[PDB]
RNA sequence: AGGCCUGAUUCAGGCCACCAUCGAAAGGGAAUCCGGUUAAGAUUCCGGAACCUGGAUAUGGAUUCUUCACGGUAACGUAA
């Protein structure tokens, strides 16, 4: 189970 | 080879193909 | 920062740098996280894009050309792609990063 | 011109219908060892090119003498 | 050190006419005029010289058979193997991304 | 997740059925003594089935719709992969290392994957496999 | 004619659909 | 401003665009060499040897179950 791929830095 | 001389007569292209088509026509 | 993790992966974790190694290990699925530059051609790109797809790999997009990521992994030598196979010590992967 | 090695070729196109001759030339030279030996060039025309074949060997030279057609013109040297 | 001239109507240093000296059977030096080089077939793509095709002039290509001069891949004999799998590999991608464009297209329509 | 698996469909990049459709049979991670790389063994189309319309008829469509398979060995670095799937459950069991060695098993392997894939063909199932690649 | 692109990928929503092979279509 | 194609016989339909010609014995261009020979001719003649182009056709082989062939991961190889 999938939904997103592209990940970005959490803190920003 | 023992042959023998005659004229042969090709078979026409397409003939049911167009019978159907002036079947349909008609 | 995403440096410091990148660097103590590369100290510590499992790296492979470079389009063939990261297209391997992501056919064998020993994958975790697969870091693009921005400087990598277009085809490349769009060929990992869907490698990761079909193989569920995280993809972050690094902020940089090629020459930029290898600093940061700490190689003097441009790198295209990183491919994550092993954290090890650092966190980059539970921080969604 | 085209150089042959097979004996019975040779002989094939020795016995075609349209052949005019062939020429057996004979060349004393050396070996690699220095020994000196008699070579044998056979040589006929077929349509557009001459076929040579050359034969080191004396014994087999003459069986191929001795193979051509009676009837085939020959001319030594 | 004999020396020879040209055997032609032209009197002229062109490209057109070049000699080169041989001596003949008969112990003498004479010229002899050699043709245009052949140039190899180039790939239509990068212009890399073809791999696996001969070399002729133009006209020479007519005699000889078609294994000499094509490749038995696709596009073999005009484009080189990496042109065609680059061409491979984007038809195929751009493909896959009409395919996903339609499906947003459809999903962003259907709302309404 | 691992995405080369039996039944996956490829896409053949380099040789001469390069632009070719297979499916994978049965992939070999480790290699083989005689190809010590990471290969699979495909089952592909080299001549695709040419469309049918209701001018033809009888005999013409009988010769449009004929395939002609493939059995190969390919390295996945001359493969793309594609998402989509096709089963292979007729003829896992022709296609295996064994059967590369000798040709009249080859023989046999490509007369049921001929056989298998015109079945498919004619049920109506997997248009985009019996498709041609246009590039 | 642009190539295959993750986030137009992602902006269907539906990302295990297509990894499994869900929609098929021929074009032209 | 013209050519071509389709058609069980119905003259109907269809495709395509663009301008004559002249202008180079130094440009582009299919293919011949050696030896000999005359008072005076030679890559032209003679002897031998070989190529290029076009044409009609026959034979062998291939086109492997009956219908447009195979091999190698690959670059690529092949008598078709
Ligand atoms: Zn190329």
């Amino acid at each position: 189970a999938i939904t997103n791929l592209i990940s970005k830095l959490k803190g920003q | 080879l023992n042959s023998n001389p005659e004229i042969l007569l090709r078979k026409r292209r397409n003939a049911d193909r167009t019978r159907i088509e002036r079947q349909e026509l008609a | 920062s995403i440096n410091q993790k990148l660097a103590l992966v590369i100290k510590s974790g499992k790296y492979t740098l470079g389009y063939k190694s990261t297209v391997k290990s992501l056919r064998q699925g020993k994958s975790k996280l697969i870091i693009i530059a921005a400087n990598t051609p277009v085809l490349r790109k769009s060929e990992l894009e869907y490698y990761a797809m079909l193989s569920k790999t995280k993809v972050y997009y690094f902020q940089g050309g090629n020459n930029e990521l290898g600093t940061a992994v700490g190689k003097l030598f441009r790198v295209g792609v990183v491919s994550i196979l092993e954290a090890g010590d650092s966190d980059i992967l539970t921080t969604l990063a | 011109a085209r150089e042959i090695t097979d004996i019975k070729q040779f002989l094939e196109l020795t016995r075609r219908a349209d052949v005019k001759t062939a020429t057996v030339k004979i060349n004393k030279k050396l070996n690699k060892a220095g020994k000196p030996f008699r070579q044998t060039k056979f040589k006929v025309r077929g349509s557009s090119s001459l076929y040579t074949l050359v034969i080191n060997d004396a014994g087999k030279a003459k069986k191929l003498i001795q193979s051509l057609p009676p009837t085939l013109k020959v001319n030594r040297l | 050190a004999q020396r020879v001239t040209f055997r032609r109507r032209n009197p002229y240093n062109t490209r057109s006419n070049k000699i080169k000296v041989v001596k003949t059977p008969g112990g003498i030096l004479r010229a002899q005029h050699v043709k245009k080089l052949a140039t190899r077939p180039k790939c239509g793509d990068c212009g890399s010289a073809l791999q696996g095709i001969s070399t002729l002039r133009p006209r020479q290509y007519a005699t000889v058979s078609k294994t000499h001069k094509t490749v038995s891949r696709a596009y073999g004999g005009s484009r080189c193997a990496n042109c065609v799998k680059e061409r491979i590999i984007r038809a195929f991608l751009i493909e896959e991304q009409k395919i996903v464009k339609k499906v947003v297209k459809e999903q962003t329509e259907a709302a309404k | 997740a691992k995405f080369l698996k039996a039944g996956k469909v490829a896409v053949v990049v380099r040789g001469r059925y390069a632009g070719k459709k297979v499916v994978i049979v049965k992939p070999h991670d480790e290699g083989s003594k005689s190809h010590p790389f990471g290969h699979a063994l495909v089952a592909g189309i080299e001549r695709y089935p040419l469309k049918v319309t209701k001018k033809h008829g009888a005999k013409k469509v009988a010769k449009r719709t004929k395939i002609k398979p493939f059995i190969k060995v390919v390295n996945y670095n001359h493969l793309l992969p594609t998402r989509y799937t096709l089963d292979v459950e007729a003829f896992k069991s022709v296609v295996s290392t064994e059967t590369f060695e000798q040709p009249s098993q080859r023989e046999e392997a490509k007369k049921v994957v001929k056989k298998a894939f015109e079945e498919r063909h004619q049920a109506g199932k997997n248009q985009w496999f019996f498709s041609k690649l246009r590039f | 004619e642009s190539l295959f692109n993750l986030k137009t990928a992602e902006k269907t929503g539906i990302l295990n659909d297509l990894a499994k092979g869900k929609k098929r279509m021929i074009f032209t």
